[PDB]
């Protein structure tokens, strides 16, 4: 939801910049998006927001 | 004398300067730079032609 910068990388101009890891946004807009989310429990199975 | 006719190194010998910041009277600085983002062997392609 925030978006996380994680690190540089080198651009094709040789300049360094941002590596950004977000939703696309239509997962992320309304408060129903939320339960399409899903964590993995300790036991390597998913377990929905909800 | 001696090192001149060397083949395994490039010697220089030389009385350093009094002021060493001031270089040479009849010395020149420039800076080849790349200013379009073109890469370091493009700038180098230009350093070898000038």
């Amino acid at each position: 939801w925030a978006s996380k910068y994680v690190n540089n990388f080198l651009d094709t101009d040789g300049r360094i910049k941002k590596v950004y890891v977000q939703s696309d946004a239509p997962f992320r807009m309304t408060p129903e998006d939320m339960n399409i989310w899903y964590v993995r429990n300790g036991s390597g199975g998913m377990v929905p927001f909800s | 004398g001696r090192y001149a006719g060397y083949k395994d190194a490039l010697v220089i010998p030389f009385n350093p300067p009094s002021i060493p910041e001031l270089g040479t009277a009849a010395g020149f600085d420039f800076e080849l730079t790349d200013n379009a983002g073109l890469g370091h062997d493009a700038l180098m392609a230009a350093r070898n032609q000038l």
